[PDB]
């Protein structure tokens, strides 16, 4: 029928000519392959970080109008809060092995999701895990248990800052579920946070003074907003 | 080559997705080692009558021994009986 | 059983002459098929939008006075409206990628709704997708939830818009479930709408000022009517 010689002769004619093999043996060829695949491996590994980065971006409950958001697109007009980025800065920079949990406070329209978001985003930077709810989440999720990943991630996450604590005055139930997430989070030597509109003494008759107190280790970052609205500037840029 | 139709078992009904994938079919699973080739069949206006994949139907491939795996969505006319190619856009 | 041209004799049984078959092979028939699929699938594509659509239309639950409702039925009689039609026109020419939040208020028999529900027509027509409702609705469904699809439609939609915000002088709870909606929206980079009949005051304690922070973005549009009633004038055509 047909044999090397002839098989060859038969390669040859499907292709133009000057193709030579380039290896002539076996030895060559495992190594080649070997150095090649070395090659792709590390490339690979490369992508599946990257991969791991997206998804815990994608993981945050960080909405848009807070993505596009860092320190430096924030405009300064006093004292009252160059205190607060220079607080902001440090706490980002003290972080790492540190009982240092925070609240903010005040009048709405003042950056408080902001500088949450720019944190999260550094903090994500530095290769750590972050998240923000709606307290309404939390209530919707225990709710959806009678459907575990949501209230497993909540009490081993390094952060965590919440927000709409105030409102529901339907109480009784947000302080006992809040109590709960900061024990768990405070016995294993990990952070959170809040985020406010109202006073400290408004806030300690619905948290009770333990939890408050759960956030006065360290040295902690308690501020107290002054400053007025911002939505006149902003156009959904 | 060889065609021979097969079918499934209605423990997917209660998933309230409805789309079949490898491990719905319970014959043993005996044919699922021996294939080459598989394709499922979905086909949105059976299951509901106002969902918007009006006359389309889809191949969902879930063995593929020689190839990757896929997709594809062609079209159904019951009255004269044959399927068509979906000029359109992608799924 | 039967020769070939028999059996066409057979065949000619049943109807005239001047019927001749046009095929002549195979291939040409593969050929006269491909044409007649590319036909049949872009038109169903054509239904298969119009549908769509009109599941829209169905959804998007507005009552049938305000459907056959536009800027153009509006019969101008002074320069009060004159000016929210100038405003209400451009606010819709403006909705293209922005966030373009608009408040009504005024007296009953002014056209609220009507100016709501020719804007929802048209955004529709531009194809995207709306809904209405009234405050009760949004309460039966936080009731049916304790016998989710429409629960989240208040946020996967692009605009919505609401209805008879005074009324239920049973609040406390209102206040909660709108702030709900307002911060999940507008930190998702989205328009709402309100509709009312009382100042901003009177409006401001039953909605705390920060939901009207969310709602001064960009160029946020106020508007106030002072009309008389149209209602002794109107049929029902
Ligand atoms: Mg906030
Ligand atoms: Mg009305």
């Amino acid at each position: 029928m047909k044999n090397v010689g002839d098989l060859m002769q038969r390669l040859q004619k499907m292709m133009p000519a000057h193709i030579k093999p380039a290896f002539k043996t076996g030895e060559e060829l495992l190594a080649w392959q070997k150095e090649q695949g070395a090659i792709r491996s590390a490339a690979l590994e490369r992508e599946n970080r990257a991969m791991k980065m997206q998804r815990t971006f994608n993981r945050s409950g960080i909405r848009p109008l807070h993505q596009n958001c860092s320190f430096e697109n924030y405009r300064v007009e006093c004292e009252g809060q160059m205190n607060a980025l220079s607080k902001a800065r440090q706490y980002v920079e003290e972080f790492d092995g540190n009982i240092a949990s925070f609240i903010f406070s005040g009048k709405p329209g003042t950056g408080k999701n902001h500088l949450a978001a720019a944190i999260c985003n550094e903090l994500l930077l530095r290769g750590k895990s972050v998240l923000i709810i709606t307290v309404a989440d939390i209530m919707s999720a225990m709710k959806d248990t009678f459907r575990e990943q949501l209230l497993n991630d909540l009490s081993n996450v390094d952060l965590l800052v919440i927000d709409e604590i105030g409102v529901q005055t339907e109480s009784k139930y947000e302080k006992v579920i809040i109590n709960q997430i900061v024990d768990r989070r405070s016995s294993s030597k990990r952070p959170t946070g809040m985020l406010t509109n109202s006073n400290m003494e408004e806030m300690t008759k619905l948290l009770g003074e333990r939890v408050m107190d759960r956030m006065r280790l360290g040295n902690s970052l308690w501020v107290i907003f002054n400053w007025d609205s911002y939505r006149s500037r902003v156009t959904g840029k | 080559p060889v065609v021979a139709l097969s079918q499934l078992n209605r423990s997917l009904e209660q998933r309230a997705d409805k789309r079949p994938v490898n491990s719905d079919l319970r014959e043993s699973g005996s044919i699922e080692q021996d294939a080459d080739l598989i394709m499922f069949i979905y086909r949105d206006e059976v299951y509901h009558e106002n969902s918007d994949l009006k006359g389309i139907a889809e191949i969902i491939i879930g063995k593929q021994r020689n190839g990757p795996i896929g997709t594809v969505r062609l079209t159904f006319n019951g009255q004269w009986s044959r399927f068509d190619n979906y000029a359109g856009p992608q799924y």
